[PDB]
């Protein structure tokens, strides 16, 4: 899983991250801020008909799946300083990313991930 | 509602106390938690004062004692009925027909209570994995000790200790395999990982494991099942990790259930019951059947239950062993009462009035036991128990992880953990170290009971001490009797002395261990067909 699209944004702006490989798996975006614990952000079912979001981003972020290009997007809007973090992606055999927005026990590698910074 | 500020000014840092009392004296919101929180602030300010200026302190102590009574007052002032939920927990495999029959008594007596049977949708194969680890280790130890198990003087403790070394080895191989699988780009389910490990390592057939897994899911769903993973029960990674280290590293489903029940009450409120509990017996019923002086109190409670099942057969094949042993006039007298009439047999819960600050708990032998609990959603005391559990696991994992991650067998890993606990410890909270020292043995050797001090009754007793004394994170301080029964689960509402309660599913005593070992030897030498 390759995470791409990150960069700077201004407070209030938008950004679209991409997670490139997934057809029969639920896919979740997660994030980790410097010095904070990882937290779930979004999840989308394999059909793409069901989604789930962290409370802090619900109604601001959306997630979609473009099966054809095996890639799930994270449409971020109304970016805030608290959204500053490295963003990682993962696929799940479980429905709706299991214990989302929490992480699987023991899972400590999520790929390279892509940094998002929202400042000043 | 204490002595007012002028009274304490006219009876005796200190300025903060007066306002802190003044804030509390004026504070007339209807939020019990805020009242308690303001009481707590005042107490710490008093304490600060006291230490730094070790004439004031005569009357500041008097206020301190008054504050302790105010806590009781706030708790007992506005009680209200608890939410009408009954929470049960069965994790790790298929729920049993016996457990379902016990839950059925509660439902039939309390149709207005919503029944939740919490399960782990990912973890139906945990008990199968534990069985495969334990049974394979039993054969290792029996064959290793073949020359000596034939000796009548053989110490059965030698068998349990040698078996533990194999158990520890095979638990570690599973968790290492789990760690590699969970770190794939596609996260598999826990049952995916166990299935794959059982098939490759223990020669389990994949289709039977899957057929058991799907069967467990269908049966629990048809029986009030609600999934702990999908219903956002866990909101803190730390608590999920504690649940997971018990579920996955140790195979201790009672410990895992200790976590789940606290989160269920925190999020929903209501009553938690272990699946071996039964509704209380209608009071006054068994005074007209007077009880012989040869049958003890605990036994007579058991005999009571055996009488109902004999004639009504609510639970099938319930034991009658204790009942049968006596006078047929008694049996006939019992037989007429039961046949003459469930609601006249069993007490209904109805309104269970509690403070929104508290949690109530069953008692056994004068000490709390968390097999039955009552709490409103989000109560302060439930959160204190949860904080106790996290604090205890923080200390355990600090000392256990270096031992467990070292490249060492069970005996040397145990010594590192044990030495980590004792070689540099302080005398304060000394008693807690002794109780958690056999942690790795819990479930697999007799008299290993660390769960009591981590996620079980010991966490509750310290939480109650926290609450009564307006503190947090107390370890080995215990309340006097009069403070403790403030939190007692009404005995009229609960039958604790059931058949299924007799056998613990996570621990065993020396007598059972000796009998089980002799059973292992008899089957080993005798062979099976
Ligand atoms: O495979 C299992 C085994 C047990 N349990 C759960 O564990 C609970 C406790 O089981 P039980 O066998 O009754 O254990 P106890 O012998 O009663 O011993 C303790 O079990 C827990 C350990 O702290 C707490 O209930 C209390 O301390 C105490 O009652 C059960 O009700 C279930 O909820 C499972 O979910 N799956
Ligand atoms: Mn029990």
């Amino acid at each position: 899983l390759v995470e791409s699209g990150g960069g700077l944004v201004q407070p209030g702006g938008s950004l679209r991250l991409s997670c490139a490989a997934l057809d029969y798996s639920s896919i979740g975006w997660f994030r980790q801020a410097p010095g904070k614990e990882r937290e779930g952000v979004s999840c989308i079912s394999s059909s793409g008909d069901s989604t789930k979001y962290a409370d802090s981003v619900k109604g601001r972020f959306t997630t979609s799946r473009d099966n054809a290009k095996n890639t799930v997007y994270l449409q971020m809007n109304s970016l805030k300083p608290d959204d500053t973090a490295v963003y990682y992606c993962a696929a799940f055999r479980a429905t709706m990313c299991g214990v989302f927005p929490l992480s699987p026990y023991g899972k400590d590698d999520w790929g390279k991930g892509t940094l998002v910074t929202v400042s000043s | 509602s204490l002595i007012s500020k002028e009274e304490l000014i006219k009876l005796a840092e200190y300025k903060t106390i007066l306002t802190n009392l003044d804030e509390y004296n004026k504070l007339t919101t209807n939020n019990n938690e805020n009242k308690y929180l303001q009481l707590k602030k005042l107490n710490e300010s008093i304490d600060v004062f006291m230490n730094k200026y070790k004439s004031r302190n005569r009357a500041l102590s008097n206020l301190k004692k008054d504050i302790l009574k105010e806590v009781i007052l706030i708790k007992n002032s506005n009680t209200s009925p608890v939410e009408k939920n009954l929470h049960f927990v069965w994790i790790g495999g298929e729920v049993s027909d016996i457990a379902l029959e016990y839950i059925k008594q509660w439902a039939d007596i309390n149709a207005e209570y919503n029944i939740k049977l919490w399960y782990d949708s990912e973890a139906f194969l945990v008990n199968t994995l534990k069985k495969a680890i334990v049974e394979s280790s039993t054969t290792e130890a029996l064959q290793l000790l073949e020359e000596e198990i034939q000796n009548p003087q053989f110490d059965n403790m030698k068998f349990y200790k040698k078996r533990m070394e194999f158990i520890y080895d095979r638990q570690k191989r599973f968790i290492n395999y789990y760690a590699s699988q969970i770190n794939k780009p596609t996260v598999p389910t826990i049952d995916d990982i166990i299935k794959s490990h059982l098939v490759s390592e223990y020669n389990r057939d994949e289709t039977v494991l899957e057929s058991y897994r799907t069967n467990s899911l269908r049966k629990i769903n048809s029986n009030h099942g609600i999934d702990i993973r999908a219903n956002s029960l866990f909101t803190e990674q730390e608590l999920l990790n504690i649940y997971s280290q018990e579920l996955l590293n140790r195979g201790n489903l009672a410990a895992a259930s200790d976590i789940v029940r606290l989160l269920a009450l925190k999020n929903f409120g209501g009553v938690y019951l272990d699946v071996d509990m039964l509704p209380g017996i209608h009071s006054d019923l068994f005074k007209t059947i007077s009880r012989p002086s040869s049958i003890g109190l605990d036994r007579w409670e058991m005999i009571k239950l055996e009488a109902i099942m004999k004639y009504k057969k609510y639970i099938n094949n319930y034991t009658s062993e204790n009942f049968d042993k006596l006078d047929q006039q008694l049996k006939d007298n019992f037989k007429l009462i039961i046949e003459s009439k469930k609601s006249e047999i069993f007490s209904k819960l109805e309104n269970l009035n509690v403070s929104d600050l508290e949690i109530k708990i069953a008692f056994a032998l004068g000490s709390v036991i968390n097999q039955a609990l009552i709490s409103k959603q989000g109560s302060y005391l439930t959160n204190l128990v949860i904080e106790q559990v996290k604090n205890r696991y923080q200390f355990l994992n600090q000392h256990l992880n270096p031992a467990i991650e070292s490249d060492n067998n069970f005996t040397d890993t145990t010594k590192i953990f044990h030495d980590s606990l004792f070689n540099s410890a302080t005398a304060e909270n000394s008693m807690f170290l002794t109780k958690i020292a056999p942690y790795l043995q819990v479930g697999f050797m007799p008299e290993a009971r660390s769960t009591i001090s981590l996620s079980g009754p010991g966490a509750y007793a310290s939480a109650y001490y926290d609450f009564i004394n307006l503190q947090e994170n107390t370890i080995e301080k215990t309340l006097k009797a009069s403070d403790l029964i403030e939190f007692k689960f009404p005995e009229n509402n609960l039958s604790q002395l059931t058949e299924q309660e007799i056998n613990s599913l996570w621990s065993f005593d020396q007598a059972s261990a000796k009998y089980q070992f002799e059973k292992y030897v008899r089957d080993y030498t005798g062979g099976s067909l």
